[PDB]
RNA sequence: AAAGUUGCUGCAGUUAAAAAGCUCGUAGUUGGAUCUCUCUCGGCCGAAGCGUUUACUUUGAAAAAAUUAGAGUGUUCAAAGCAGGCCGCCUGGAUACCGCAGCUAGGAAUAAUGGAAUAGGACCGCGGUUCUAUUUUGUUGGU
RNA sequence: CGGGGAAUCAGGGUUCGAUUCCGGAGAGGGAGCCUGAGAAACGGCUACCACAUCCAAGGAAGGCAGCAGGCGCGCAAAUUA
């Protein structure tokens, strides 16, 4: 069914799967209600999470976090992870002695939610900061755009 | 080769003013170049110029005057906040009455005193005495 | 100064200032055209069309009669090598190198060449692949030279 | 020349440490090994148990014999010689007197009269050889 | 550590409690209270410092556990007791009322005021929520809790409560137009009008407030607290009206009044 | 510290410490000239999309004291201290700085960056297909 | 140990910050607990390791990087008020 690939049982905790229906509403549509909420920063949940079926406790929209701190970008650099992504966030450090600047980057590993497809190598994601998710996660993908070279 | 084309014309400029020359031509003109030449032509240091249109980067020939010393570029172009003007004029201009650090800043192209004056700052690009 | 050699000419061309056409020339942008598919049918470069074109059809710049360049007025068309004219002739250079090559060993010079033309051959292919005219995958072998002409 | 590109920051600082690492004295300040093998351990004065008596010849051009006492230190039993102020002074120096020891004052470096001695006793029995030989006070033994 | 503190050194007290250095190495350590440690004053240091009935904290623990200071009309006898802004200290033997506000140099000021205006006080609402049974609750600046207030009522709105009893008597909104003091930041003890609130969502407002002389300050939502229904002050203001003047005219005004008197 | 003998400001490399036999040759560094705000709902305005994104610059908020600079004050002067002064009263216990990074609102010169050329590019209207209106079919079954 | 900070000072920098304020860490070395709102506490407890005190030889007690003071170490630092 694309979704119980688990040994357990995957549901979202907060909708109610067995009600007692009858007969004309049983052959009229088998389409259960679905649980999504607004990032509320100006950020658009988008249609893959309203409309999806997918189950992720993790998802900024449809699952059990919030997001609060701050807001960054990276570059999308790596995506061998299930369910995750390595981002890099590149930046310039001011030397003052020298009066320049350096180069440098943070790798950062992100949640990236499944109603994000078509998110390539090197399209601009920007996270928001939630609670503590894995032992290297802390930021979760609220917006995709692509790169400005790409059609 | 040939990078920062302001280096270049503030380098001829100074080369033909300090061999006693009248007319100086440098190639390629610039906005940059001009706006620089318009600084320094509007507190009297390099007479009148004027920008000759061939379908290429342009050239300018400066009518010299005389009361240039040195003319020089600041590469590369160093972030100057409104702070640091004291610093750079303490590194740069040998007295405190005469010499102009030129800031490219957002309001455009300036010397250091108007730079104070509409209370910004920018990256630098020459200084004149 | 050149890229490999030391010395450091100047002869080129310097086109004049009059832009517009002159008003002897009493050929269209039209005919100028078709005077292009001619000689693009007789299998000639574009370098060789506009250089035909100036010494004997009166034509001082098909950019300033036409409002475009001979590329890609045969580009509008299909008339277009797959890869530019100036890559093709550094590989035909280098066929040409390496056959003598072949034949005279003890030619030095010859392979001295033959490295300058290839690492110009690397230079201007890394540009094509930047600006998409050459397939990402493409690359220059010397065994995959004389295939090419 | 050098790179002045304002994006070059970590280039200068590399070559800058290297070249660091090139001056003697930032080496041996920072490297280490001079205050290991320094025998005041990297202090200003030491202690030390006089061994025996020795005469070194002083430089060419100026001929002399001064007078030098071989010296044990005591906080890590490294031999050195050590210079006395004249000959009236080493009769108040016994072997087995307690003696504090300093620099002779180039910072380190030896006598451009007496060849090979950098050290100079200051104090003997615990008190100073300048106090025994103006008669302001006297040693025990 | 391994537990709470219990001692505040005295270079690390707050410095509006205008201690010196060389009197001891302690300084007097709020108690736990309805006040912050940093935006409080103690009540050992209002009767010894500033009001000087007492030289020394055993001649303060003497007034102060006879049972004469009251704080909102409650007798307090811990000396160290965090007493905070808008607070109302009443000396029944002595026949003083004081309320605990801003100096234009952000410090308490020692601010007579009659013994009618001591039967009330001026709260900013904290938190407004609805407990067991349906119950509206609101929390004040100073750990008051009070049940079923008005419903126009919301938060950052100042409460004009009665210390007798300690309920709602009347209440004024936050508005542009009304008048606000500020009570923390570098604009600490001036007065104003409240001219334009912009909104920063996920983070902390800006309230910009101009001056009765016409000069205008920002400063965040949480250091504002509205005093006035408009223009005039719910309260009794101290000498300075709020106006912070510049180093140059406060300069002038102590040279024209020691010019004046000799 | 003199010291420009560690040199960013700001050093040197013919003959004194020191530049590679020569050419090709990743990365990095550096790169000619050019281009002068609006749509909806609510009282001329507020909300909304921003305008390619930056780097840069400025503003605003926020940011322990002590120390440092610095205002006042005859500690007998001073180093200090935070006091004091006038015949109960009158006053002080200022102010500045507080890199960088992060919030805030402006600026658009400089330097990157992108937007149509196999046109499945804009702006309009005529549209056809699929999903989709939460209500204007008193209460309702509704194809 | 980190900062606040200190020396120098045209400016950039260079050196110092064990040390009275703020934050951390530790109580001879490790480890484990009890009680309590709060400790992996040592002027609490329980072991082992290293030292070490008394003894009638069976047993018992220990932890100054608190204030003084002592020994040692050393060039190097105060009164058992």
């Amino acid at each position: 069914a694309d979704i119980q690939t688990e040994r357990a049982y995957q549901k979202q905790p907060t909708i109610f799967q067995n009600k007692k229906r009858v007969l004309l509403g049983e052959t009229g549509k088998e389409k259960l209600p679905r649980y999504y909420k607004n990032i509320g920063l100006g950020f658009k949940t988008p249609k893959e999470a309203i409309e999806g079926t997918y189950i992720d406790k993790k998802c900024p929209f449809t699952g059990n976090v919030s997001i609060r701190g701050r807001i960054l970008s990276g570059v999308v650099t790596k995506m061998k992870m299930q369910r995750t992504i390595v981002i890099r966030r590149d930046y310039l450090h001011y030397i003052r002695k020298y009066n320049r600047f350096e180069k440098r980057h943070k790798n950062m590993s992100v949640h990236l939610s499944p109603c994000f497809r078509d998110v390539q190598i090197g399209d601009i994601v920007t996270v928001g900061e939630c609670r503590p998710l894995s032992k290297t996660v802390r930021f979760n993908v609220l917006k995709v755009t692509k790169a400005a070279g790409t059609k | 080769v040939r990078m920062n084309v302001l280096a270049d014309a503030l380098k001829s400029i100074n080369n033909a003013e300090k061999r006693g020359k009248r007319q100086v031509l440098i190639r390629p003109c610039s906005k940059v170049i001009v706006r620089f030449l318009t600084v320094m032509m509007k507190h009297g240091y390099i007479g009148e110029f004027e920008i000759i249109d061939d379908h290429r980067a342009g050239k300018i020939v400066v009518n010299l005057t005389g009361r240039l010393n040195k003319c020089g570029v600041i590469s590369p172009r160093f972030d100057v906040q409104l702070k640091d003007l004291e610093k750079w004029q303490n590194n740069l201009l040998p007295s405190r009455q005469f010499g102009f650090i030129v800031l490219t800043t957002s309001a455009g192209i300036m010397d250091h005193e108007e730079a104070r004056r509409k209370h910004t700052g920018g990256k630098i690009l020459g200084f004149f005495f | 100064g050149r890229m490999h050699a030391p010395g450091k000419g100047l002869s080129q061309s310097a086109l004049p200032y009059r832009r517009s056409v002159p008003t002897w020339l009493k050929l269209t942008s039209d005919d100028v055209k078709e005077q292009i598919y001619k000689l693009a049918k007789k299998g000639l470069t574009p370098s060789q069309i506009g250089v035909i074109l100036r010494d004997s059809h009166g034509v001082a710049q098909v950019r300033f009669v036409t409002g475009n360049k001979i590329l890609r007025i045969l580009k509008s068309k299909g008339l277009a090598p797959d890869l530019p004219e100036d890559l093709y002739h550094l590989i035909k250079k280098a066929v040409a190198v390496r056959k003598h090559l072949e034949r005279n060993r003890k030619d030095k010079d010859a392979k001295f060449r033959l490295i300058l033309i290839e690492s110009r051959i690397h230079r201007l292919a890394r540009y094509y692949k930047t600006k998409r005219v050459l397939p990402p995958n493409w690359k220059y072998e010397s065994s995959t030279a004389s295939a090419l002409v | 020349g050098k790179c002045r590109g304002l994006r070059t920051a970590r280039k200068l600082r590399s070559h800058r440490r290297d070249q660091k690492w090139h001056d003697k004295q930032y080496k041996k300040a920072h490297l280490g090994t001079a205050l290991k093998a320094n025998p005041f351990g990297g202090a200003s004065h030491a202690k030390g148990i006089v061994l025996e008596k020795v005469g070194v010849e002083a430089k060419q051009p100026n001929s002399a014999i001064r007078k030098c006492v071989r010296v044990q230190l005591i906080k890590n039993g490294k031999k050195i010689t050590a210079f006395v102020p004249n000959d009236g002074c080493l009769n108040f120096i016994e072997e087995n007197d307690e003696v504090l020891v300093a620099g002779f004052g180039r910072k380190g470096h030896a006598v451009g009269d007496i060849p090979g001695v950098r050290f100079k006793v200051v104090k003997v029995a615990n008190v100073s050889l300048l106090a025994l030989y103006k008669g302001k006070k006297e040693r025990p033994r | 550590a391994r537990g709470p503190k219990k001692h505040l050194k005295r270079v690390a007290a707050p410095k509006h409690w205008m201690l010196d250095k060389l009197t001891g190495v302690f300084a007097p350590r709020p108690s736990t209270g309805p006040h912050k440690l940093r935006e409080c004053l103690p009540l050992i240091i209002f009767l010894r410092n500033r009001l000087k009935y007492a030289l020394t904290g055993d001649e303060v623990k003497k007034i102060c556990m006879q049972r004469f200071i009251k704080i909102d009309g409650k007798v307090r006898t811990d000396i160290t007791y965090p007493a905070g802004f808008m607070d109302v200290i009443s000396i029944d033997k002595t026949g003083e009322n004081f309320r605990l506000i801003y100096d234009t140099k952000g410090r308490f000021a020692v601010h007579r005021i009659t013994p009618e205006e001591a039967k009330y006080k001026l709260c900013k609402v904290r938190k407004i929520f609805v407990g067991t049974k349906g119950i509206p609750h609101l929390v004040t600046h100073d750990a008051r809790t009070i049940r079923y207030p008005d419903p126009l009522i919301k938060v950052n709105d100042t409460i004009q409560i009665d210390l007798e009893t300690g309920k709602i008597t009347d209440f004024i909104k936050f508005d542009t137009g009304n008048l606000c003091m500020v009570t923390g930041g570098a604009n600490l003890g001036r007065i104003g009008v409240i001219t334009n609130r912009e909104r920063h969502p996920g983070s902390f407002d800006v309230v910009h407030v101009k001056d009765a002389n016409g000069n205008s300050f920002a400063t965040r939502l949480s250091n504002i607290f509205v005093i006035g229904k408009g223009n005039k002050p719910w309260i009794s203001l101290p000498r300075g009206k709020g106006i912070r003047l510049t180093i140059a005219e406060e300069r002038d005004k102590r040279l024209a009044a020691k010019q004046s008197s000799g």
